[PDB]
């Protein structure tokens, strides 16, 4: 698991990848890590996969309660206090770590989240178990107000490092792009692994198999 | 108010300065004798389903 | 009269109070619902009682979901409970079900809560009617709660002051097949048969379904689309 | 440990026009076998099964309250249910138990009741949805199961050759495992009819 | 005729309800008259004082009450229940900022107020409170507002705006005064503000006699003004 | 195909308006098994629009009235209800045009024994007001009243007489 | 007087509140069951039937509430839905207990329990709600049971509602059949019953409403039959009275 966020010139970046393990078995090969919670507001989730999804839709409702209300436009500000209040009051118990970002009337704001309820404001952030290996990434080649391109760039640069890093990804490099008016969402950005050949014949034969008893059930 | 039927229809004859009676006259008058309740906004019928 | 209470019955008949409740439902707004082959419009009347009022500051048609509207015809401080009550509910299908809640399942609970304030004994229940509308599977819908606490499926009605002649305007009006935007056109045309003096785009309010979702109209269109369209 | 009680190998595979589903028939204690009848793949609903493994008690307690919760959604509504409606009833019966979980994890295969669009998922023991294009596997004998999937699975596969394929993949991985066995029943359905076949295994 | 519903809350035939409309009358036992008036990029409230006593203090008379940072309000009606409605209002508006993290807009405000006022009419069992409230406040992209909260649980923001005992007078004053139209340059707004309040209740008045708070969208903080500068907007329209 | 197949209703209109019948006139012959092409329902404006086009054209009436016939004739072997009553109601018309006496009131009273058994309503509107036009062109006063007044407890069920109103009034 | 809560007794002694509630379902709809070997059936009334309704559900007086039961209603509206909502939820934890159907009988005295305790509790008014019963078991078979306000049931094999039809049951028991108790047999007993309570003559079919329930290969299918079978089942009975007056 490794996810990661930047604030470019004009909006948000965020990154992730597709893999989710049991144990030390892959258990899937493409899952989905960015979530929505608003038209304008996005959340990477790290953790418990179950913790994360659960609490990633309550928050998402009640927005959607708050603002068709308010009649305008949510603040990444009311997602940020909502979270931080939730999970305080479980004392770290459900375990889940967030990327929150979002545009607001008042800009860009990015915020790290962790499970006992600390959030940071922070221009550019890692989470994950890869997350040590996509910082790096970060503290070399991060510069204050880069373009769109140049963003992307370093995001899909970043999360690869902790994809040749154990517990990858079964790589599909994962972007949203925020920006004042115009919003991305690109699942198959790049996929730097691909699976080889099969060289061997496999024929199953019709009738390779004994049966004891069959039945057969009509439908309509 | 079958009278009510019978004076409606030679009524019908008076305005027209006609003493002939057709059936025609009867199948008028039934629809103005005979009326209804007309119980509006159906909320009362189906409060009382 | 018996009446005076809601937690005994006549003896002859039914319950009064509940009748007396409809009573400020007919000395409300008027307002108008039809249901065409491709969508549900819904138009209501909205004039204040000075020039000193902002109208765009409080609305009638309401979205619920993003496929869902509703509008009114009674006192609109019991409208905004109910509204409410409904956002929270339709929330609650979403987080177990995971799927945008159809219309004729808000109209099961909606109703029993407007049932749960004709018990005993102390409570009012509400005067306000409702037209609920939306986009579901494909088939457009048209309902109407009541403070009774049924429901129903129009194909167009009216409800508020003077329904019985736009009721009468309407059976001698609406078919069966119409596009959208024949139905707003006879909506507007339902709505000036009870209306006051002048009708600018600030004296009546609109919102439709699609199959690309709810949404009410700005006052751009809807001036553009009273200008001389009967 | 608790998942090791009793064992269990359910195992489901998407087809082209059809899915399939298969399970063990082994019921017993950590060592000793009871019966060879134990039921683990309950019908929800036409054209859509429902598979579980884990500990004994939970697959018989979660089939009830599923089975509570699914005909009063069937009654309120005039329609069947959707199979990814399914999934989020699931995992919210699951959720409700957070800190005092049951130990099962379903498997969940069937078509779309409208259309013939199959759909497979599986959940953990708290709730988290995984949906694939292949197959799922959930059960003690785990890691065989996904050794044999990884290098048979086809993508587009009639009928027949779906039933070989499965049949394969459960008959050589359940015989490496251990508390599993007795017997295998493999539900294959389609848009038509519905077809269940049970397989000659080894009785050890 | 009625009679009918005039002890409890529960209907009348044909159609309504009296115990709540005779808190409407409940306003006017007050003896007093407040007026609101936006007119452009700034809102002014200003409402008279009555002092009866020269033992009477000054200070703890004013009807103008803080309730944010950037939001203040006017309380009409009986003393005692409108002092009780401004503890909602300043609870409330607190509770905005610590659940979701910014200034509460004064369009939402009005929204708590008056579903708090709705279930006492829908619910029995307690007496609704017969006081009226106005409020002033700046919205980023929407500019400046006046709102009123009713009794009944209704509400609406409007332009110029009257209560106490003289509403349908001072109204009428203002809808032929809010016809032209003429820009409001902050003191356009006051004059006006003055004047109506000045001939509705035939007073003209003295400096020391009234209130004014005001806020503009060049400091928008609630400010009520200096006993000084009244006497200079005074000086002002009557050259 | 259908490029030429409206290039008949736009040459057709250049039949209309240019000002020749017997063209005009065989292109109405020419269309009839052509009329079974498209929607049924529909072509009764097609049929209504051709032939209003062709009878403003000039008094040529050894064709006008015989053409008529003709489609009259072609609706009890077509047999299409709503296009032959609607071709009688225009025939009425043009038999009021030049004043035929009787047969006009003759065609009217046939109309009544089919109309006001059906269920559709604009139609009846038009042959009550037509009639108590030439009762009344026949210096008949009260028998036009008493036709006029039928005309009016009908026109109060119709979604919109918009221009039938104010020739009712 | 004595018209306060349901507590009271009246003096003498009876119960006035539970007689108001008693007699306001005969100023609502029609609903009858018949006899059937092999079968069991209802029959209801469409009240206002103004052009400008949809009816999306096409079942507003049956609820299938089990999986082999359903049932009819009549009464006040607003405490109909509160009772199927109520009587579904029953079934089912029955079901969840024991994982065996519910044997129509304790399904039934189990909201009869529940309709009597708004009788004794105050201040509540009681179900103004009588409805019908029709259901298959292991141990009866067919069955038929009617509802009343005050809690009380009761077995039956052919029953009416009272003050709209209560001259039905004086044609149920005039030409009542026993043993020879098919559905077709019973079906033409059914349109003919309605045919004189409703006053509206000739019997359209938008009128009317038939439900059934059979037992086929131990599945026991529940039937709401469609409009256009409605219309063959009423021509019939028209025939049949063209044909009765030959002995005239």
């Amino acid at each position: 698991t490794t996810i990661a966020g930047v604030v470019y010139k004009d909006g948000i970046v965020l990154g992730a990848d597709t893999r989710a393990t049991e144990g030390m078995v892959v258990a899937d090969k493409n899952c989905s890590k960015i979530h929505f919670i608003s038209p304008n507001i996005y959340c990477c989730g790290a953790g418990t996969a179950a913790d994360t999804d659960m609490t990633t839709q309550l928050i998402s409702s009640n927005l959607e309660l708050h603002s068709l209300s308010t009649g305008r436009l949510p603040r990444v500000v009311t997602a940020n206090r909502m979270l931080k209040q939730m999970l305080f009051r479980y004392q770290g118990y459900i375990g889940a770590a967030l990327v929150l970002g979002g545009v607001d009337v008042t800009g860009p704001h990015l915020y790290s989240i962790y499970p006992h309820g600390s959030t940071d404001k922070l221009p550019y952030v890692t989470m994950g178990s890869g997350s040590l290996a996509a910082m790096a990434v970060f503290e070399d080649k991060f510069r204050p107000d880069m373009e769109e391109e140049e963003a992307k760039n370093l995001v899909s640069e970043a999360i690869a490092a902790g994809i040749f890093n154990d517990l990858g990804s079964g790589s599909n490099i994962d972007l949203c792009v925020i920006s004042k008016n115009k919003l991305d969402f690109l699942r198959p950005y790049t996929v730097p692994n691909k699976k080889g050949t099969r060289l061997g014949r496999y024929r199953c034969e019709k009738g390779t198999t004994a049966v004891l008893t069959e039945k057969i059930t009509p439908l309509e | 108010e079958v009278k009510g039927v019978c004076t409606e229809a030679g009524m019908y004859a008076l305005r027209e300065r006609r003493v002939h009676v057709t059936q025609e006259d009867f199948e008028m008058a039934v629809a103005k004798v005979m009326q209804k309740d007309s119980e509006k906004n159906m909320s009362i019928k189906k409060l009382w389903k | 009269g018996y009446s005076f209470s809601l937690t005994t019955f006549s003896p002859s008949g039914k319950l009064v109070q509940i009748e007396y409740a409809l009573a400020a439902v007919a000395g409300g707004a008027p307002s108008v619902g039809i249901k065409a082959a491709n969508g549900v419009v819904l138009a209501t009347e909205k004039k204040q009682k000075s020039i000193l009022y902002d109208e765009r500051s409080v609305h009638k048609v309401e979205p619920i979901t993003k496929h869902i509207g509703l509008v009114y015809s009674g006192m609109g401080p019991d409208y905004r409970v109910l509204v409410h009550r409904a956002r929270k509910l339709a929330q609650q299908y979403y987080l177990v079900y995971q799927e945008p809640i159809p219309t004729a399942q808000l109209v099961q609970r909606v109703a029993s809560v407007m049932q749960e304030y004709t018990q005993s004994g102390g409570v009012r229940p509400f005067g306000v009617s409702l037209l609920i509308c939306g986009w579901n599977e494909g088939r457009p819908y048209l309902f109407q709660s009541d403070p009774s606490g049924a429901y129903f499926a129009w194909k167009a009605t009216a409800m508020g002051k003077n329904y019985v002649n736009g009721k009468t305007f309407l059976e001698k009006r609406y078919n069966e097949d119409l596009e959208l935007e024949d139905a707003i056109h006879t909506a507007i045309l339902t709505l000036k048969e009870s209306f006051e003096g002048q009708m600018t785009e600030d004296n009546i309010e609109v919102g439709i379904c699609n199959e690309a979702g709810f949404r009410r109209l700005t006052p751009t269109e809807v001036k553009d689309y009273l200008a001389a369209i009967a | 440990s608790i998942m090791s009680y009793n064992g269990g190998a359910v195992m489901a595979m998407k087809g082209k026009n059809c899915v399939a589903i298969a399970a063990d028939r082994r019921f017993g204690i950590q060592a000793q076998m009871v019966t060879t009848d134990f039921q683990k793949i309950f019908p929800m609903g036409d054209r859509l099964y429902i598979g579980l493994a884990g500990l004994a008690t939970d697959v018989q307690t979660v089939a009830q309250r599923l089975k509570f919760r699914l005909n009063l959604y069937e009654l309120k509504e005039g329609r069947q249910i959707k199979p990814y409606t399914l999934m989020s009833m699931v995992a919210n019966l699951l959720y409700e138990k957070r800190f005092g979980p049951y130990y099962t994890e379903p498997v969940i295969a069937g078509l779309d009741p409208k259309t013939f669009k199959p759909f497979i998922c599986s959940l953990d023991l708290i709730g988290c949805p995984m949906v694939t294009d292949d197959f799922v596997v959930s059960g003690t004998c785990a890691e065989q199961m996904y050794g044999m999937c990884e290098s048979l699975w086809e993508p587009n596969m009639d009928p027949d050759h779906l039933f070989e394929t499965i049949s394969q993949a459960m008959l050589n991985a359940v015989d490496r495992d251990a508390v599993s066995g007795m017997g295998v029943i493999v539900h294959i359905i389609e848009k038509d009819k519905i077809t269940t076949r049970t397989l000659k295994a080894r009785m050890d | 005729s009625a009679g009918f519903d005039r002890h409890i809350t529960i209907f009348s035939p044909e159609g309504r309800l009296y115990q709540v409309e005779y808190a409407f009358k409940a306003i006017n036992q007050g003896g007093l008259t407040s007026v609101a008036v936006r007119g452009k990029d700034c809102a002014v409230i200003v409402t008279q004082k009555k002092v009866p006593d020269k033992l009477l203090d000054s200070s703890t008379v004013t009807h103008l009450f803080k309730i944010t940072e950037n939001i203040g309000c006017v309380m009409t009606g009986m003393t005692a229940d409108s002092r009780s409605q401004v503890q909602r209002a300043r609870y409330e508006a607190a509770n905005w900022k610590y659940k979701y993290g910014y200034e509460i807009p004064v369009d939402m405000l009005c929204k708590r107020i008056a579903d708090i006022s709705q279930v006492y009419t829908q619910n029995a069992e307690m007496r609704p409170l017969g006081c009226c409230m106005i409020l002033i406040g700046i919205d980023e992209e929407q500019g400046p507002q006046v709102y009123k909260c009713d009794p009944a649980g209704y509400y609406c923001g409007f332009k110029a705006t009257a209560a106490g005992v003289k509403q349908t007078e001072s109204t009428s004053f203002l809808e032929k005064k809010v016809k032209k139209k003429f820009d409001w340059t902050f003191e356009q707004t006051v004059e006006t503000a003055i004047t109506c309040l000045s001939t509705v209740l035939s007073i003209d008045f003295k400096p020391s006699e009234i209130e004014v708070g005001v806020v503009t969208v060049e400091n928008p903080k609630f400010r009520i003004l200096t006993e000084a500068e009244i006497d200079a907007h005074l000086v002002a329209l009557a050259e | 195909v259908q490029v030429k197949e409206q290039s008949i209703l736009e040459l057709g209109s250049l039949l209309a308006k240019t000002g020749q019948a017997a063209e005009l006139g065989g292109l109405l012959k020419y269309v009839r098994p052509f009329l079974n092409s498209i929607s049924k329902a529909k072509a009764a404006r097609l049929v209504r629009s051709l032939l209003d086009l062709f009878l403003d054209m000039e008094a040529a009436t050894g064709q006008e009235v015989e053409l008529c016939l003709e489609c009259i004739e072609w609706a009890k072997s077509e047999k299409r209800t709503f296009l032959r009553q609607a071709l009688e109601a225009r025939l009425v018309s043009l038999y009021f045009d030049t004043k035929r006496y009787q047969e006009a009131l003759h065609l009217g009273s046939q109309l009544l024994r089919e109309l006001k058994k059906m269920d559709d309503k604009a139609l009846l509107v038009e042959v009550q007001l037509l009639e108590s036009k030439t009762y009344h062109a026949l210096s008949n006063l009260p028998k036009a009243r008493a036709a006029l007044t039928s005309a009016r407890t009908t026109a109060n069920a119709i979604y919109c007489p918009p221009k039938l109103q104010a020739t009712l009034d | 007087r004595y018209d306060s809560r349901t507590t009271i007794f009246s003096p003498e002694g009876r119960l006035y509140q539970v007689e108001y509630a008693m007699e306001a379902i005969g100023h609502a709809g029609t609903c009858l069951g018949i006899l059937a070997n092999d079968g069991v059936l209802l029959a209801a009334e469409r009240r206002n039937i103004h052009k400008l309704l949809d009816e999306v559900f096409f079942s507003e007086k049956i609820y299938k509430l089990n999986e082999d039961m359903a049932c009819s209603v009549a009464g006040i509206t607003s405490d109909a839905n509160v009772l199927t909502n109520e009587l579904r939820l029953i079934a089912q934890r029955y079901l969840l207990q024991y994982q065996e159907p519910i044997p129509c009988e304790q399904l039934v005295t189990a909201l009869c329990d529940i309709k009597q305790a708004y009788t004794q509790f105050g201040g509540k008014r009681p179900f103004g709600v009588s409805l019908l019963y029709i259901g298959w078991d292991k141990h009866y078979g067919f069955q038929l049971y009617q509802s009343d306000p005050s809690g009380n049931y009761g077995g039956w094999k052919a029953t009416c509602i009272g003050n709209n039809s209560a001259a039905a049951v004086s044609m149920l028991k005039q030409d009542y059949k026993e043993g020879e108790m098919t559905l077709k047999s019973a079906l033409a007993l059914a349109i003919k019953v309605l045919n004189k309570t409703m006053d509206v003559s000739k019997l359209s079919a938008e009128k009317v409403e038939i439900a059934t329930l059979t037992r086929e290969n131990g599945k026991t299918v529940i039937r709401v039959l469609k409009q256009k079978e409605v219309e063959q089942l009423i021509k019939k009975h028209e025939e049949e009275e063209a044909k009765a007056e030959r002995e005239k």
